[PDB]
């Protein structure tokens, strides 16, 4: 096995990212008056 | 204004209740999954583990991967710090269940106390998967661990090993269980207005 | 606090704050049965498919 983690890092990184972004989207809902 | 106000508020409250069973799976999931630290091109043997299960090649170019440790019997667990954080986590697993629990409360239940429970509820599962990733880097002194990585491992210290997706995953979890417990205090005192 | 309430105000639920003793049974009739399906789906699917 090619003992590198790259792609599944950076698959993890984009998948928390996308539900980071959500979330501030979700701030962005609220505090817009 | 105000059928505008109760509509984004009911929908903003809809996405908080999603995101926060999403961030229950990823705590379960950082938990089970023993994915936390693993080998590298220059390690001497290959493997991983995580809070407490750890899986080591017996070295002769194969997997052969012999598993051991269990949450359930402390004894296979590595180190203290391992077990401290092993604890945390699942603390914080409790707590992320009980606010997913605690949503049942919306029936009868005011719905900024509620709100304000689960705001604490998700306050605590953060600090205590904060508690949980800094306490685990404390037991990478253990022989079994060293044993995998090699000598140059230490506490606080990689060495040759490289994390891997479930710690990683579990610093999100921590960012995104904070984002959503300021989620819910500032919904709870929005229902108030 | 940056609606402009108390940190008690913002952090903290004390409207009346138990009041709400007579209502325990009703939340127990939703909430233990809601807990013994999370504790349930989270055990089964723990052992049989993630570890
Ligand atoms: C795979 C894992 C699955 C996990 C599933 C977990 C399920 C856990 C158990 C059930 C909880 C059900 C809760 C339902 C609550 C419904 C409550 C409701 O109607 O919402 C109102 C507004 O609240 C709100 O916007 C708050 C809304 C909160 C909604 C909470 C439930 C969402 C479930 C979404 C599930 C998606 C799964 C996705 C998996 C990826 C409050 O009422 P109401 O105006 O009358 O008050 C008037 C007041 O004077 C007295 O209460
Ligand atoms: C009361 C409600 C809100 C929360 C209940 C929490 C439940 C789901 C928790 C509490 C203790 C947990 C268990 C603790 C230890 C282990 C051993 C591990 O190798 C697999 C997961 C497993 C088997 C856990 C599964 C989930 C569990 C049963
Ligand atoms: C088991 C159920 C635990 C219920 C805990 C109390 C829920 C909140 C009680 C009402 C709050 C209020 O409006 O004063
Ligand atoms: C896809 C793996 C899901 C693991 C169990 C999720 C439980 C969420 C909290 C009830
Ligand atoms: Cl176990």
């Amino acid at each position: 096995d090619s003992r590198d983690y790259s792609t599944e890092l950076s698959v993890t990184v984009a998948v928390g990212a996308s539900l980071l972004f959500l979330n501030i989207l979700a701030f962005a809902a609220l505090y817009y008056k | 204004y105000h059928e505008h106000y109760m509509r984004n508020s009911r929908a903003i409250g809809v996405l908080w209740a999603i995101f926060t069973i999403c961030f229950a799976i990823i705590n379960v999931v950082v938990f089970i999954q023993p994915y936390w630290v693993g080998d590298s091109v220059s390690t001497p043997k290959p493997g991983y583990f995580g809070l407490f299960h750890y899986c080591v090649g017996s070295g002769l170019a194969g997997r052969e991967l012999t598993c051991r440790g269990s949450f359930t019997d402390f004894s296979t667990i590595p180190s203290s710090a391992f077990k401290a954080a092993a604890f945390f986590v699942l603390l914080s697993m409790v707590l992320i269940l009980g606010c997913i629990t605690c949503f049942s409360l919306f029936f009868f239940c005011n719905t900024a106390t509620v709100y304000k429970i689960c705001a604490w509820m998700q306050l605590l599962a953060a600090l205590c998967l904060v508690l949980g990733c800094m306490i685990f880097p404390d037991g990478w002194d253990a022989e079994t661990i060293r044993d995998m990585c090699g000598a140059k491992t230490g506490k606080y210290s990689l060495g040759d090993c490289s994390v891997r997706w479930a710690y990683i995953l579990a610093i999100i979890g921590i960012l995104n269980a904070l984002i959503l417990s300021f989620l819910a205090f500032v919904l709870g005192n929005r229902q108030t207005d | 606090c940056l609606d402009g309430k108390d940190c008690a105000s913002f952090f903290c639920c004390f409207e009346d704050c138990h009041i709400r003793i007579a209502k325990m049974d009703s939340y127990a009739r939703i909430f233990f049965p809601t807990a013994f399906c999370l504790f349930n789906l989270v055990y089964w699917v723990s052992y049989l498919y993630l570890g």
